[PDB]
């Protein structure tokens, strides 16, 4: 609730559409274990899906670590120092792509 | 003795965290962390300003010249920075007052120099480099990156793009990152001025316009400890300001400055900046 | 059967693949919980 | 031993010396391998001579030298992951880190 | 009224007949659904690995 | 607070035991062995339960008829109180009848 | 015992970081923390509804106070701005009344002008040319 948790104003980082639009998105950092069942969606989505992706966006610098893992993750690093890190843990390939768009 | 690995795993991990909001480490740059690749991320730096830079010419311009004073005494167990924040700070000193010369004409030249002391002074200009992402592209011995070192590598930033793109580009990544500081800032809040009204009168001889006579327009409480006035600045009976204030002196100083902002075209609905 | 060549390309059935057919295997129904279990049934 | 076969240019001229081997009539790209000396001999040349062998579970696929003749002229490929990928054109904002 | 009852006598039973037909139709053709082989074998895929 | 302050030692778990390479061995012996045996004269347990599936009165009553005699006396006597109450329970008590 | 909860401090650690900013108990003991979080969060979503009305009797309440400094009143205001098919809500009109006020009295001089134009016309009842200010747009 309102009263429990902080609040901000509305506010882009540096006026982001006042000259240009800065894509804020600096990185995308993948953790998908090769063999391990939770990363068998985000192993489709490092094989169709990652390349796609960074040709849409070439501001952001996309890692793809692919490590033992037991829960695959993405973190997203903002221009201003935010670290959103989701998880990615047994998702399809298509709640990634809308996960990964949404960051 | 509750058997199970996940409970003791998750609290493991939650002890973690309380040791960092109890334990909180110094900060280390960037770079000397996991997921890390520079040649990777000054191509990528330049995508995000949509500009092309050409790569050999960047790498460079975040080569600062204290970084190479701690591999040369490291290496008993480059090129600099200082050539392109030259012609770096020299061209967005100069690209800069030509826009705020055409859109302000009437501005005097000590208060356009004050603008660029402000647009380049190291408060705003290290507000914009942190959020572009320029602290953690640098070379530089120390962190976090101290505002002489960082205001130094933006402007070798802008002179890298100055040889990659020319004046017709720079004109452009100038108007949208430092003109674009200014919006939604009152104009003696980067021009700082002692007695408006020593500066009010000057200009008013200069237009070849007679003395603003201070006078009290509107006034309630003034026997209170929270009055309100409004000071009216008339020259030859007609207003050219009037400013509000807690008293007589705060009112005629305040209506001093709202002149100021009428006589130089920087007004509050003034028109904004065509971008 | 075409179904058999379609076995080539999937990985190997183990003991970690298998799955009983759907609808042979009902839910237990136990009484925890708001819905099921309050003067549970 | 590696999985990695290349079908050669020259199959359909090497597949003529090994059916006249193995009997030689014409229209030889359709006889019934129904006798299995005759698939024993022709399908024990044809791995010796290419190292490609029919697995078990195409081997009842092939009753026509037609079929046996397509299935060497696909390729095999056998490389790992991180060599499929660094060798498929990654686009510069593209790091792959393979910790294995 | 813009008829009387002896003029809409049956005037719409020819459709009114029809959607009861499709309302039975929909009530007979109850069954349970096509079972695939495509269902069965894709759980073979959550063992699906990288070399 | 009940939880542990530290992770538990390790499971190490041994998949290629000589119990788990050979479990299910024979579980076919009758439909090719010619049905010589039943795969039910594989199981090893109590003697009153081999081949047999019960609920709880059905298990006692059967296990007094079959290893009652030389059962233990307070043991025994534990089992006939069970069979008495698991009479009045599965017989007398319950929502569906 | 086969199984127990381990997970149980993760649990009471859901609801009592919704209860940290209370007072007194409700913050630390779990049974008391649990009724009070249910409370809190059915005021929250209660207050959805609550959020909307206060803002537009505030915007309400703020719409009368510019009016009455130029003289209409709230309901002469509104209800004529809507004959000079005029379609600005309350939000808009609360806004003009403290950031714009030349707008402002020139919407209530739209509002009361048609409001004359309104007694002028409904006195000779019958066939009489509309006001300049009373001529409706009509779309088709
Ligand atoms: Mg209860």
């Amino acid at each position: 609730t309102a009263r429990g948790t902080p609040s901000r104003f509305l506010a882009s980082v540096l006026h982001n559409g006042l000259g240009r639009y800065v894509q804020q998105l600096q990185r995308l950092s993948f953790s998908v274990s090769r063999d391990g069942a939770s990363s068998r969606g985000a192993r489709e989505f490092v094989e169709r899906e990652v390349i796609d992706f960074a040709r849409r966006n070439p501001g952001v610098v996309i890692y793809v670590n692919s490590r033992p893992c037991c829960v695959p993750r993405v973190v997203a690093e903002y221009l201003n120092g935010a670290v959103r890190e989701e998880s990615i843990h047994c998702k399809s390939v298509e709640e990634i792509s809308t996960l990964v768009q949404k960051l | 003795v509750k058997k199970g690995f996940r409970a003791a795993f998750r609290f493991q991990k939650e002890l973690e965290r309380q040791r960092l909001l109890r334990c909180p480490p110094p900060p280390v740059r960037r770079s000397e962390k996991p997921n890390w690749d520079y040649h990777a991320e000054i191509q990528a730096f330049g995508h995000r300003l949509q500009e092309n830079f050409s790569l050999d010419l960047l790498k460079t311009a975040f080569v600062n010249s204290c970084y190479i004073k701690s591999e040369e005494a490291k290496r008993q167990q480059l090129k600099s920075n200082q050539e392109l924040s030259e012609q770096g700070t020299s061209f967005s000193q100069t690209c800069l007052t030509q826009f705020l010369e055409d859109e302000y004409p009437d501005m005097p030249t000590e208060g356009i120099k004050n603008l660029v002391d402000f647009l380049t002074g190291e408060e705003v200009v290290c507000h914009v480099a942190r959020n572009l992402a320029v602290e953690q592209l640098t070379l530089s011995e120390e962190f976090p990156v101290p505002p002489a070192v960082l205001q130094q590598t933006f402007f070798a930033v802008i002179g890298a793009l100055l040889q990659s793109s020319g004046p017709e580009r720079t004109a452009l990544f100038i108007r949208d990152f430092l003109i674009t500081q200014m919006t939604g800032k009152e104009l003696f809040e980067m021009w700082k001025i002692i007695n408006p009204m020593g500066l009010l009168v000057e200009e008013l001889k200069k237009r070849n316009v007679s003395a603003p006579e201070s006078r009290l327009t509107r006034q309630s409480g003034g026997t209170t400890a929270l009055p309100l006035y409004f000071v009216g600045l008339y020259c030859d009976k007609k207003l050219i300001a009037e400013g509000p204030g807690e008293t007589v002196l705060v009112a005629e100083e305040e209506a001093a400055r709202v002149a100021l902002r009428k006589l130089y075209g920087f007004t509050e609905n003034r028109r904004p900046w065509n971008y | 059967a075409r179904a058999l060549d379609l076995l080539r390309g999937l990985p190997r059935v183990s003991l970690a693949n298998l799955k009983p057919n759907p609808g042979s295997k009902k839910p237990e129904r136990r009484p925890r919980g708001r819905r099921r279990g309050r003067k549970c049934g | 031993r590696s999985r990695a076969y290349t079908p050669p240019e020259d199959l359909q001229s090497r597949l003529e010396s090994y059916v006249k081997e193995v009997f030689l009539p014409s229209n030889w790209q359709d006889i019934s391998l129904e006798d299995s000396r005759l698939k024993f001999n022709l399908l024990a040349h044809l791995a010796d001579d290419l190292g490609h062998v029919v697995p078990n579970s195409r081997l009842h696929q092939m009753c026509r030298v037609r079929d046996v003749l397509d299935f060497y002229n696909v390729p095999i490929q056998d490389r790992s992951k991180f060599d499929e990928l660094s060798a498929s054109n990654l686009p510069p904002n593209l790091k792959i880190t393979w910790s294995y | 009224p813009y008829m009387t009852r002896e003029q809409e006598r049956g005037h719409a039973a020819v459709r009114r007949r029809e959607a009861f037909e499709a309302i039975k139709a929909a009530a007979t053709s109850k069954f349970p659904p096509h079972r695939f082989i495509a269902d069965q074998l894709d759980h073979l895929n959550v063992t699906k690995k990288w070399s | 607070i009940g939880i542990r302050l530290t992770l538990p030692p390790p499971k190490v778990v041994d998949r290629w035991n000589e119990k788990r390479a050979m479990f299910g061995v024979y579980d076919n012996i009758g439909i090719l062995g010619n049905f010589e045996k039943h795969p039910k004269e594989l199981i090893r347990g109590p003697i009153w339960l081999r081949g047999w599936k019960g609920n709880e009165l059905q298990r006692c009553i059967r296990k007094r008829k079959m290893v009652g005699s030389r059962m233990f006396a307070d043991d025994l006597h534990n089992l006939n109180k069970r069979i008495r109450y698991l009479y009045k329970h599965f017989n007398r008590h319950g929502k569906f009848r | 015992l086969r199984n127990r909860v381990t997970d149980r401090y993760f649990r009471i650690q859901e609801v009592l970081k919704h209860a940290r900013h209370f007072r007194g108990r409700k913050n630390r003991c779990y049974r008391l923390a649990v009724r009070t979080v249910i409370r809190a969060f059915v005021k929250c979503t209660k207050a959805r509804y609550l959020k909307k009305k206060n803002m537009r009797t505030l915007w309400i309440n703020r719409i009368t106070a510019a009016s009455q400094e130029h003289g209409l009143k709230y309901p002469a205001l509104i209800g004529n701005l809507v004959k000079c098919q005029v379609e600005l809500n309350r939000k808009v009109l609360a806004d003009l009344a403290i950031y714009e006020p030349k707008t402002f009295k020139s919407l209530a001089a739209l509002a009361s002008r048609r409001r004359h134009e309104g007694f002028a016309a409904a006195l000779g009842d019958g066939k009489e040319p509309e006001g300049i200010f009373s001529r409706v747009v009509q779309y088709h």
